[PDB]
RNA sequence: GCGACCCCAGGUCAGGCGGGACUACCCGCUGAGUUUAAGCAUAUAAAUAAGCGGAGGAGAAGAAACUUACAAGGAUUCCCCUAGUAACGGCGAGCGAACCGGGAGCAGCCCAGCUUGAGAAUCGGGCGGCUGUGCCGUCCGAAUUGUAGUCUGGAGAGGCGUCCUGCGACGGACCGGGCCCAAGUCCCCUGGAAAGGGGCGCCUGGGAGGGUGAGAGCCCCGUCCGGCCCGGACCCUGUCGCGAGGCGCCUCAACGAGUCGGGUUGUUUGGGAAUGCAGCCCAAAUCGGGCGGUAGACUCCGUCCAAGGCUAAAUACAGGCGAGAGACCGAUAGCGAACAAGUACCGCGAGGGAAAGAUGAAAAGGACUUUGAAAAGAGAGUCAAAAGUGCUUGAAAUUGCCGGGAGGGAAGCGGAUGGGGGCCGGCGAUGCGCCCCGGCCGUAUGCGGAACGGCUGGUCCGCCGCUCGG
RNA sequence: UUGAAACACGGACCAAGGAGUCUGACAUGCGUGCGAGUCGACGGGUUCUGAAACCUGGGAUGCGCAAGGAAGCUGACGAGCGGGAGGCCCUGGGCCGCACCGCUGGCCGACCCUGAUCUUCUGUGAAGGGUUCGAGUUGGAGCACGCCUGUCGGGACCC
RNA sequence: CGUUCGUCUGACUUGGGUAUAGGGGCGAAAGACUAAUCGAACCAUCUAGUAGCUGGUUCCCUCCGAAGUUUCCCUCAGGA
RNA sequence: AGGAGGGCGCGGCGGCCGCUGCAAAACCCGGGGCGCGAGCCCGGGCGGAGCGGCCGUCGGUGCAGAUCUUGGUGGUAGUAGCAAAUAUUCAAAUGAGAACUUUGAAGGCCGAAGAGGAGAAAGGUUCCAUGUGAACGGCACUUGCACAUGGGUAAGCCGAUCCUAAGGGACGGGGUAACCCCGGCAGAUAGCGCACGCGCCCCGAAAGGGAAUCGGGUUAAGAUUUCCCGAGCC
RNA sequence: ACUAUCCAGCGAAACCACAGCCAAGGGAACGGGCUUGGCGGAAUCAGCGGGGAAAGAAGACCCUGUUGAGCUUGACUCUAG
RNA sequence: CGACUCUCGGCAACGGAUAUCUCGGCUCUCGCAUCGAUGAAGAACGUAGCGAAAUGCGAUACCUGGUGUGAAUUGCAGAAUCCGUGAACCAUCGAGUCUUUGAACGCAAGUUGCGCCCGAGGGGCCGAGGGCACGCCUGCCUGGGCGUCACG
């Protein structure tokens, strides 16, 4: 999502000037040849010098954005969907769940139907997820150092994500002035959402219709099972992840 | 050049960075032409967003031969067997082609089948409130006249997939396919020859 | 958030705007809140400072202070208030400048046009 | 001599058209060298820079004298792929497209030639009228050395028979402009100022942004969702009211010349016995002409029809006018220019070309006394602060004064102690076991909740009623 | 620089600025996904925070999955042996032996030899080969992305 | 600048106007002069021209640690 | 020389955890410590509004040198120096202040191809009056070619203007891709007197050629012929 | 005679790693610094030309570089005429 | 004890770094298509109660007019205006004005230089105001040549 910045192609070569060689005691860079103005004589045409050019000017065609096979992206997003079902991840990224009946937090489709903010806020404290959107309604604060200046001024934490299946919800209106909560379709899951900052355990509320929905996409360990084409779950190394009950075991002990 | 590598061939001696074209409109580019395709849509309501009529052709080339695809337009040929005329066929969303020709039979007939399966399918308003014109259609049919999206009429690229299951015979057997290929050729580089002593 | 593709967030133009506005544009960023009784009354929130208009203090260390408007030094973004004075170092008598977003009016001086004016805005905070 | 025409001349004749400017993109010409080849001449740089012209909102190109070799495709343009490939190249350095295929976007038309001769049926101007970007009338002229109509190879003419062919009224959609459109300035504290902290509340389809005496959703402008009104554009479209062409069948069938093409010379190309272009010489055809990427002849085959004209869309855009944004710079940075910057100033000239932002919330910009020729000082006044008009902060080099220390032709430096100074108290302790004073309860119970293991047993709390050790 | 305290160069002092970067093509290594496949990169659909994101087009787009030959054109008929980690059986011996190294072969193609037989008479190929040649086969491992390093074109570390 | 010196009715000295412009002018000729610039002026651009050659190349600790020799090269201060 | 590993520090972006008007950043300090080190942590002060740490990721990311760039500052150093064109002195006045201003007196120089009186180029207000903060007048100044505020240039006869010189431009025509380069190459020469008659472009000189002025007076500053008086001329 | 010298006023620059007494030794083969000795006592003024291999200039002589340029010709390759 | 030199600290200087800012720059994306003989771009000179520049304007000269809004502008001073045909260093634009020039057009040009024609309005004189470049096109008027003819 980078928009591209560059210094100007002249910048700094829009001078003319010569060097002067040897035999006058300065050094040979070069420089104004001008008279009557305290430009003439200065050095011109180098990193080191003032008014100079820069070493190497940033130009446009950086790279810029960067490509990621599409099966990555899908493995991605799987895994930082099931990071959000395990409560302690979701804890170590900074979540208060304390209050939270489950955690997988499935919620009646008439949440769906929502259309106020003062609605939605009402919606929160019954599932026990309200202490969240206060920590990210606080700490809200300028910015530190240059981004103030420019078009990036207040930051905050992030709070609940939720996830509507219906496409057509006014669910989206009535949590979109709420700061740090974010609301996501089920059909196009953003992994920027998932896990922001690339630290899994986003703390997400699932209505009912989005939730019967995730097993339409995504699917499952069988080949046509799911939206995507070419794309099956992905498979872990280690079928128990539980070191002490192999370690423990009655074969290995 | 130091090392085991390639010779390298950059191709980078000339001013190439006055020449640089870079791809950050791409997705302005998207959004244009999606916004000219919804004015294009809105200008012809009830005509089909696809544009006119497309008859089969076979790609050229021995690489492409069995593969089929959209044409320029149809023959004059084949809107004569069809029944529709010429100057009618670009006014009712068919498309002319008057270069190309019919040289075999089968792709004039698929594409003739293709304008009457159209012609099944299209609905003709009035040019006035009177339905004094033939080729117009009833007050019911035009009564529900949407406009339709993507391709009516699709095309099949190549030959469907089929395994058969049939008995061997006697004679499938022992054809000699590598000596037919062979003896065939041999006919190719020998007729100059052959039709030499012919003539002697 | 913002939707309008036409509307600038940007601080720079924001900055630019706002100091760099016509005589014309400033006389509604000058603008004033109505007092209690007023809003009620009128059924307005705020309303453009105005030459003669009653206004009271209610920011700042003039806060409880009242008085009438006898200037409106738009060039400034300041008011000045009736009596709302400072010695100088020689005795001399000088005018505080108050900015009319610390001060509510109390009485409005009415001629053809702010009625009109307050008819309008009612209509939209009525509804 | 009167006349008709041809060619030409002169008009401050009546009405009209042209020249210059702009540079990002586009069309035409002209045209290097630095450089690379580790030298250098062909080659490369490059059909680039510079130079001279021409347009537009895009331009140019464009409807096959095209590809191919296939079961064949079917105008132009652009993207991907083809492909760093075929080819070219002191076959060195290097260079280098196209067809097929997939996309975006699609649209085809107008003439000249034979074609009124029962009627130049055509056009312009003056004048008059009107229903006025035009229509009609009249009079002059243009034009037969040809205006109009028919026809354009996909055809067509001719012959014979059947189907098709203006005005308004009211909205929509497109562009612009305006008006209106939520909620605290409640209590306490600190501060010059509350926009900070604490307490109590409200809005939110509005917690984009900005302003206001410090981090402001509710003080103000705005933002969201909408509503209302005004004005363009004269196409495009949605409901209302009022002979010719197509098709079937059957003897003519006209199609562009110093042009094509060939030779040679130069240049250009990936184009190689020659890719395009140009000069000069030769110089066409109509059972013909141009191509099929190796020059030639002959026989077949495939394919087109040049030398006349127009043509949207997809595409380009360091300029102009108007918008939006940014992981960009932050006053030696970012444009040369944040500021009366292409300015001051320099050069005869072509040209060259800077430095320079910040008091304070508010000037409240320092009255007055005294010394002094004055500039100024010393008191004093304003301010939260002198922050005292190049005034936010205010480093180093370097300098003055005060205090301390040392020194026989350098000083500084490493190690080790000492003398003197400057610091520090988590710099360093005052508790811990046994005994007379203050002050809490087991065991068991009723009850309430909630546990561990895989049906037994567990802890806690509050209440009782026996109990005595803490 | 063989050799600097040098009678060898630069350096009066202080502040701020000041030099291996970006892009393309390869290569080895490493990391991630998938795997005889892989890549969704140009487009299309959609997207109410979005120049994100998400979905979709490949039955042939690019690299791979097959060579050799200038070309015409042909195109892998399915291995043993020695040493070997590890596993197993018996009580040092035996069996099976991955990767890797070494040795000898077979098959494909260029060149050369060869020829029963069928056949459209010039093709085929039972057998039989070779001190020849290949960037071959008898192991499918590749494709995409990311990063460091190296070579090269570019102002190319800076003057 | 001082003293000294050459010429001084002629191929004499001088003002203004005008002509000749860069591989060009102009030259009683020294490669002289052509705006303090001349064995090819000055200005802007190509251009950040190229350089095997000179100078510089910015934080710390830890571990490993050289070569000035072979071959070929218009190669000899350079490369592979 | 060179390679590699692990760390320290700078600025963003995505996240997490915080600080601050009961005083953030930056800066200063014979303050106290931690780390082999790059560095870090705390204390006191100044200052008055913002800042930090951890994970990930990114970069215009670390200076003692380059006769490095720009800016500032030393020693040298109160030093080198202010010496051509003969020269000053006395009294008074003014003024805060006089070697330097003004008046008078005296002594000297330029010596009329001048250090005098007027012009052409070039300059552009420097001309005159009044006033004076600083700067400048390489010592000084009360003073000015500085600075500030005002004032000042009068033509029928003086010039330009008119004419042509060397020369320059240029219609048509010729060349040229165009910019542009060519004027004798002759082209119905674009008109002149009284229908009639005739018929061989402009620019370029305030020293060349040339209509017509004199004397006297007048201002702070003009007029060496412009204003006034008188007298003429074209 | 005018300077220099001394005063009032005014007031630069070049240059500068740090500095500044010698002998011998060794050392990049001629040291201010190193080694061994001689020595060595604040702060100042006028001069002076022995040293600082003093300053001024990336040696112009010489060589090298696959760097030029001016001129010549029986060099190579071209070219107006 | 002092002077000098060197050094350590405190305060004061010199200088303008650092920090925090920013109506500027740079980069990307989007929309639109509009200069001129009806005189453009550019150049000059003027113009305000107090202005030099920048900005604006053109002898109607920091502006006239229309429309909109609706009580200012301000550095100082004076005027105008307010329940209004009505303030504004306000916005916007349809009505106007628009000096000398410049492709620049009577001829020139280091010149406010040198010509010709018409002409309101008050024979002749004085006029305000305005014309007179070049190339080209259609039409028109006046012409030239035995160039091609016809009849007299
Ligand atoms: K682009
Ligand atoms: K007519
Ligand atoms: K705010
Ligand atoms: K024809
Ligand atoms: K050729
Ligand atoms: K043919
Ligand atoms: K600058
Ligand atoms: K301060
Ligand atoms: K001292
Ligand atoms: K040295
Ligand atoms: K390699
Ligand atoms: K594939
Ligand atoms: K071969
Ligand atoms: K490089
Ligand atoms: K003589
Ligand atoms: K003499
Ligand atoms: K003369
Ligand atoms: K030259
Ligand atoms: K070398
Ligand atoms: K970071
Ligand atoms: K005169
Ligand atoms: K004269
Ligand atoms: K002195
Ligand atoms: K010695
Ligand atoms: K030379
Ligand atoms: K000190
Ligand atoms: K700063
Ligand atoms: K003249
Ligand atoms: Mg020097
Ligand atoms: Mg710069
Ligand atoms: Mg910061
Ligand atoms: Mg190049
Ligand atoms: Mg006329
Ligand atoms: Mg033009
Ligand atoms: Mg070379
Ligand atoms: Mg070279
Ligand atoms: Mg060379
Ligand atoms: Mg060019
Ligand atoms: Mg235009
Ligand atoms: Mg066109
Ligand atoms: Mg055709
Ligand atoms: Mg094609
Ligand atoms: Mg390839
Ligand atoms: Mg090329
Ligand atoms: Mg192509
Ligand atoms: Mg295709
Ligand atoms: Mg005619
Ligand atoms: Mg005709
Ligand atoms: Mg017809
Ligand atoms: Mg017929
Ligand atoms: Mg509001
Ligand atoms: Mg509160
Ligand atoms: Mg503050
Ligand atoms: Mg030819
Ligand atoms: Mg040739
Ligand atoms: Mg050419
Ligand atoms: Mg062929
Ligand atoms: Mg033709
Ligand atoms: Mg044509
Ligand atoms: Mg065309
Ligand atoms: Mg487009
Ligand atoms: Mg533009
Ligand atoms: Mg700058
Ligand atoms: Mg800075
Ligand atoms: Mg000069
Ligand atoms: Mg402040
Ligand atoms: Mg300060
Ligand atoms: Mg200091
Ligand atoms: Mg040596
Ligand atoms: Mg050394
Ligand atoms: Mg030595
Ligand atoms: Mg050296
Ligand atoms: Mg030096
Ligand atoms: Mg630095
Ligand atoms: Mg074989
Ligand atoms: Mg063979
Ligand atoms: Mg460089
Ligand atoms: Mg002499
Ligand atoms: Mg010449
Ligand atoms: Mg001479
Ligand atoms: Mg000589
Ligand atoms: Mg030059
Ligand atoms: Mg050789
Ligand atoms: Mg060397
Ligand atoms: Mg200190
Ligand atoms: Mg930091
Ligand atoms: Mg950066
Ligand atoms: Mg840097
Ligand atoms: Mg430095
Ligand atoms: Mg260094
Ligand atoms: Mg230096
Ligand atoms: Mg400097
Ligand atoms: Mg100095
Ligand atoms: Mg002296
Ligand atoms: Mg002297
Ligand atoms: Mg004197
Ligand atoms: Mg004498
Ligand atoms: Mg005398
Ligand atoms: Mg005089
Ligand atoms: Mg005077
Ligand atoms: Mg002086
Ligand atoms: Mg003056
Ligand atoms: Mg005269
Ligand atoms: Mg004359
Ligand atoms: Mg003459
Ligand atoms: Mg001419
Ligand atoms: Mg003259
Ligand atoms: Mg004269
Ligand atoms: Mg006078
Ligand atoms: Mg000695
Ligand atoms: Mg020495
Ligand atoms: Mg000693
Ligand atoms: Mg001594
Ligand atoms: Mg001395
Ligand atoms: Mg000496
Ligand atoms: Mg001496
Ligand atoms: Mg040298
Ligand atoms: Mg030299
Ligand atoms: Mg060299
Ligand atoms: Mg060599
Ligand atoms: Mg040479
Ligand atoms: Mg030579
Ligand atoms: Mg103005
Ligand atoms: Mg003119």
């Amino acid at each position: 999502k980078r928009q591209p910045y560059a210094v100007s192609r002249r910048a700094g070569h829009q001078t003319s000037a010569e060097s002067w060689g040897t035999g006058r005691a300065v050094s040979r860079i070069p420089r104004v040849p001008g008279g009557g103005t305290h430009r003439a004589g200065q050095g011109a045409f180098g990193n080191m010098c003032r008014g100079g050019r820069m070493f190497a000017p940033t130009k446009t065609w950086r790279k810029w954005h960067r490509r990621v096979n599409v099966h990555l992206r899908r493995v991605a997003v799987a895994s930082a969907l099931a990071a959000t079902s395990v409560p302690s991840l979701v804890l170590a990224r900074g979540h208060r769940i304390e209050t939270v009946p489950e955690l997988p937090l499935v919620i009646s489709d008439s949440a769906e139907s929502i259309e106020k903010t003062s609605q939605a806020i009402k919606i929160l404290k019954q599932v026990g997820a309200y202490a969240d959107a206060e920590k990210a309604k606080d700490s809200v604060g300028i910015r530190p150092g240059k981004g103030k200046m420019r078009n990036r001024r207040y930051i905050n934490r992030k709070g609940p994500l939720i996830v509507y299946g219906t496409e057509g919800s006014k669910i989206v209106k009535a949590f979109r002035n709420l700061p740090g909560v974010d609301v996501a379709n089920v059909e196009r899951l953003n992994l920027l959402d998932l896990a922001p900052g690339g630290h899994l355990g986003r703390f997400v509320i699932w209505t009912e219709s989005a939730f019967k929905k995730l097993e339409e996409v995504y699917g499952t360990f069988e080949a046509p099972s799911l939206k995507k084409k070419g794309f099956i779950l992905p498979r872990p190394k280690m079928a128990n992840a539980d070191l002490g009950r192999i370690i423990n075991s009655d074969e290995v002990q | 050049v130091k090392h085991n590598n390639v010779i390298p061939n950059g191709h980078f001696k000339k001013h190439w960075q006055n020449y640089v074209k870079t791809w950050f409109n791409q997705p302005a580019r998207k959004q244009r032409r999606r916004i000219a395709r919804q004015k294009n849509a809105v200008k012809i309501f009830p005509r089909p967003t696809s544009g006119p009529l497309r008859p089969i052709v076979q790609c050229q080339t021995r690489k492409y031969n069995m593969k089929a695809r959209a044409g320029r337009g149809f023959t004059l040929e084949e809107l004569k067997s069809a029944g529709i005329p010429k100057k009618l066929a670009p006014t009712i969303g068919i498309s002319v082609d008057h270069r190309r020709k019919n040289r075999s039979l089968e792709g004039m007939q698929s594409n003739i089948q293709r304008l009457k399966t159209y012609k099944a399918k299209l609905v003709i308003f009035p040019r006035r409130a009177r339905k004094v014109k033939a080729g117009d259609s009833t007050p019911e049919e035009l009564a529900n006249a949407t406009q339709v999206q993507g391709d009516y009429m699709p095309i099949a690229r190549g030959e469907k997939r089929s395994v058969e299951v049939v008995k061997v015979t006697e004679e499938m057997k022992e054809f000699k396919a590598y000596g037919k290929l062979r003896v065939e050729r041999m006919n190719q580089r020998q007729l100059g020859a052959r039709q030499k002593k012919a003539a002697e | 958030m913002k939707r309008n593709p036409r509307v600038t967030s940007s601080r720079r133009k924001c900055r630019k705007a706002h100091f760099t506005a016509p005589s014309s544009v400033r006389r509604v960023l000058m603008s004033a809140a109505l007092s209690s009784e007023l809003r009620h009354k009128y059924n307005v929130r705020s309303i453009p400072i105005r030459k003669d208009d009653e206004v009271q203090v209610v920011r700042g260390t003039y806060k409880g202070r009242e008085g009438k408007v006898v200037q409106v030094y738009r060039r400034r973004w300041v008011i000045h208030v009736e009596r709302i004075t400072r010695e100088k170092v020689n005795g001399s008598t000088v005018n505080v400048g108050i900015h009319p977003s610390k001060v509510i009016v109390t009485k409005l001086k009415l001629d053809k046009d702010r009625k009109a004016l307050l008819d309008r805005k009612a209509r939209g905070r009525a509804a």
